[PDB]
């Protein structure tokens, strides 16, 4: 998800195209008319470079961290892999 | 930043025509060449019927007036 939603007004806009997506997808998450029967999912590698006001309570507010695991993570996995 | 967009121009194709009116006229020529062949056909139709008509009564009455003098002559030779 980071390759089309990054902080508005920095870049060079991708030539007025990126801002546009922007407030087109914030509008359509939370706007006017009320939904209440989606759930979205984003994926990122780069944690830093997603706008702010996409990252708020009303909007994609559940921010999880998957990280290194440790042995007993190391021995749930290898029992998994050969089952 | 050599990121381009563009817009878009539209053209009619021409519509269906330009081989309508060749056939056409002379389509149009000849229906009404039929017609008037076919209104021709009525009315010599419409007189060929009343020209029957007028033969059937002559026909009845000459074979009325044949039996009836057959009879009658029968009647006296015997």
């Amino acid at each position: 998800i980071d390759a089309i939603c990054k902080q508005r007004g920095s870049m060079a806009g991708s030539t007025g195209v990126h801002d546009t997506v922007v407030n087109q997808l914030l509008s359509k998450i939370d706007g006017v008319e009320q939904l209440n029967n989606i759930l979205v999912i984003g994926m990122t590698n780069r944690p830093d470079l997603i706008d702010e006001a996409l990252l708020r309570p009303g909007r994609l507010e559940v921010k999880m961290e998957i990280g290194l695991p440790d042995e007993k993570g190391r021995l749930q996995i290898l029992h998994i892999h050969t089952a | 930043d050599m990121r381009n967009e563009l817009e878009e121009m539209q053209r009619r194709a021409d519509q269906l025509a330009d081989e309508s009116l060749e056939s056409t006229r002379r389509m149009l020529q000849l229906v009404e060449e039929s017609k008037d062949a076919g209104i021709r056909t009525l009315v010599m139709l419409d007189e060929q019927g009343e020209q029957l008509e007028r033969i059937e009564e002559g026909m009845d009455q000459i074979n009325k007036d044949m039996k009836e003098a057959e009879k009658n002559l029968t009647d006296l030779g015997k």
